[PDB]
DNA sequence: CGCGGGGGACAGCGCGTACGTGCGTTTAAGCGGTGCTAGAGCTGTCTACGACCAATTGAGCGGCCTCGGCACCGGGATTC
DNA sequence: AATCCCGGTGCCGAGGCCGCTCAATTGGTCGTAGACAGCTCTAGCACCGCTTAAACGCACGTACGCGCTGTCCCCCGCGT
């Protein structure tokens, strides 16, 4: 185990995150555990979105995740929709939602 | 010269945008109103995009200038950098 | 011959454009509008083609979300038709004015 | 020979292959995921910077990142993110 | 006796309360509500008096502004009376409600 | 124990706030609706403020914790330590 | 002092200290604190003028928070700058909707 | 004992004496001006910090403060603030 | 861009009632005065943790090609 | 009627490998931020009672919500 990612059991790069934290003027000093924690959190959120986006692609008979699948995934999940509430997903569209009073009686 | 370009945003185009928003019936005065709204929106964003472009000592507005500007107004945009 | 009742094709268009992600404004008229507005800020400006596409993705998304709030304003007034007063109420509440 | 432009694409591909080994991703979708990672990066790191400033600390440690996740993420998302981060720090410290 | 037409004292109170700046919620009821809500997040907590004052200043300003938008929604429906539908429309547009 | 405290935000208190907001007539269902909204507002604000206090390893919530939380939610407050 | 050399009442030295202490960039130019301290002095300025006017309109000789609120919310550009800001003990502007007035 | 907390209170007073020598200010209103100065400080400095990173520069110069004022402040307020900035910078460098 | 007609906007009216107004009754907020100690804030020593510098090493990117997921479609299945 | 799901085809971007390099890692010194225990001194909590302004509750009717209708025209549909 030479990499800091293997040492933490992560797929996300602990070394690169530690670099960006230092080259970012966030504080004078960056602890050794901070990049590890962050890369894991970044990895968890990444998995959470790709899980719901791969499901959306499968519902649309697609093997590839296109931006609409990310939009359907985020806007259908309550917490993902809140985390990206002030975010615009390019080529994502909107959720199908027609108001009731517009329906014919 | 270039003049009256805002009319390039046509009535059927504003109609299509309203449909994606779930609008069923559209009044006749909406179209000129939507043009004024879009122009105010474009003015506020392009103003900041140019302000970034001028600070970089460039004559070409980059997509990063717009992305930085959209994030300035609280309308962050994914898929064009940053 | 055949004629749908008013509202049938409108509902049909709502479902269609809520399925797709393509831009709904024609590219050339939008680009001419961007160059004119920017020209009234600073003369002799060039645009990366992606810079115009970035401006169009955000504007259409802004107007789509604005028409969503506008639609809710009309329904609150027991109406089905959106009116300029619905847009102005939305932008006022949004803090845009 | 065009300029080196870094991205998170290789790691997004890896995580996607763990969670969906047969599923793919397009150019635009990868650009949104890249913008998502950068956005949440800046949000957490920015909140951590403010926390250290509020407490007169010159250091951003994993404790600052943890509280930043708690303030930023909604309920269940923060709960799992906190455990997945503490789990990685514990491993990194021992080895 | 004597009786003003319905709506006259309402207007006198609007002019009155738009002239002043003092808080409109009684301080102790608001304070006990803050402690009850805070306990459901962490037990055994103390509050600075200024912290509760900061919370009350912010909440009342939030409520006053929300009533302004709510009033515009009722007027939009050709109505003089505000209703829960007006508040729900206001918060929906504000992005607070979904 | 403490229970039902939201009702301490009384009907005349809500009326005074509506008067300052420019409201002339108030529905009867408004008052309970306003109690739920104020609860959510305080919930979102106090939750962030407590998270700040916990990180400071304190047992007393400072006005600065409230100020920092209001700034988080985009409701900046002047006059308490901003 | 650097404030006198620039002709300012606001401290150029304190602003330069805070700019470096605040982790905004590696280095801070010599003109940046002067420029920033002048803008701060000008906005502080703009509020005190309109708030002192409000105090005089209200027959006061001392500015209270309500005078600051009246100044900002009546000025279009100041109201936009502090659009997401709450002025403690500031109140609101007197404004009754028209349809609520008796006819 | 004693503890020391800095504020812009003395400079706001000096500035208040310019426009309104016959008018004072309360402590609460003094705390709002302190919040106002701090808030506007953070917004300009944060915008200037992003300007430098966007253009791959390590220094925040007056040109970054100038551009940050034009992005943040609205129209006439910005024109006026740029006048103050450039004037004070000129008077400062002309008194080295 | 025009054509043609359908239903939605809007205005007028009327009914039904909810909310404003007033008074008498009732409740607890506000006041200021006193007493108690918890906890914040100041203080004082020691040292662990991170910067900072240098030298070695592979993790990560651009550049590369092939290959398959899927955009495209013309026919048949279905559902308003 | 218009829209959908299906089986065939087809092409270009995914997803993979080639190999170079520069960012990460390693081994190491120096000092300081901040942990920690010690100490004091503010203000937060508690509790009480004299005062009374505010809140509560009910009675009355007034004028506003909304339900109905009726008309007139402003959008929707559709062919060119």
């Amino acid at each position: 185990a030479k990499t800091r990612s293997s040492r933490a059991g992560l797929q996300f790069p602990v070394g690169r995150v530690h670099r960006l934290l230092r080259k970012g003027n966030y504080s004078e000093r960056v602890g050794a555990g901070a990049p590890v924690y962050l890369a894991a959190v970044l990895e968890y959120l990444t998995a959470e979105i790709l899980e719901l986006a791969g499901n959306a692609a499968r519902d649309n008979k697609k093997t590839r995740i296109i931006p609409r699948h990310l939009q359907l995934a985020i806007r259908n999940d309550e917490e993902l929709n809140k985390l990206l509430g002030r975010v615009t997903i390019a080529q994502g569209g909107v959720l199908p939602n027609i108001q009731a009073v517009l329906l014919p009686k | 010269v270039l003049r009256d370009n805002i009319q390039g945003i046509t009535k059927p185009a504003i109609r299509r945008l309203a449909r994606r928003g779930g609008v069923k019936r559209i009044s006749g005065l909406i179209y000129e109103e939507t043009r004024g709204v879009l122009k105010v929106f474009l003015e506020n964003v392009i103003r900041d995009a140019v302000t970034y472009t001028e600070h970089a000592k460039r004559k070409t507005v980059t997509a990063m200038d717009v992305v930085y500007a959209l994030k300035r107004q609280g309308r962050t945009l994914y898929g064009f950098g940053g | 011959p055949h004629r749908y009742r008013p509202g049938t094709v409108a509902l049909r268009e709502i479902r269609r454009y809520q399925k797709s992600t393509e831009l709904l404004i024609r590219k050339l008229p939008f680009q001419r509008l961007v160059r004119e507005i920017a020209q009234d800020f600073k003369t002799d400006l060039r645009f990366q083609s992606s810079a115009v596409m970035a401006l169009q993705e955000a504007c259409e998304a802004y107007l789509v979300g604005l028409f969503e709030d506008t639609n809710l304003c009309a329904i609150h007034a027991k109406r089905v038709t959106i009116m300029p007063k619905d847009i102005q109420l939305a932008r006022r509440i949004r803090g845009e004015r | 020979k065009r300029s080196r432009k870094e991205s998170y694409s290789i790691y997004v591909y890896k995580v996607l292959k763990q969670v969906h080994p047969d599923t793919g991703i397009s150019s635009k979708a990868m650009g949104i995921m890249n913008s998502f990672v950068n956005d949440i990066f800046e949000r957490i790191a920015g909140e951590a910077s403010r926390l250290a400033h509020y407490n007169k600390r010159s250091t951003i440690t994993s404790r600052e990142i943890q509280t930043a996740v708690r303030l930023l993420l909604p309920g269940e998302l923060a709960k799992h993110a906190v455990s997945e981060g503490t789990k990685a720090v514990t491993k990194y410290t021992s080895a």
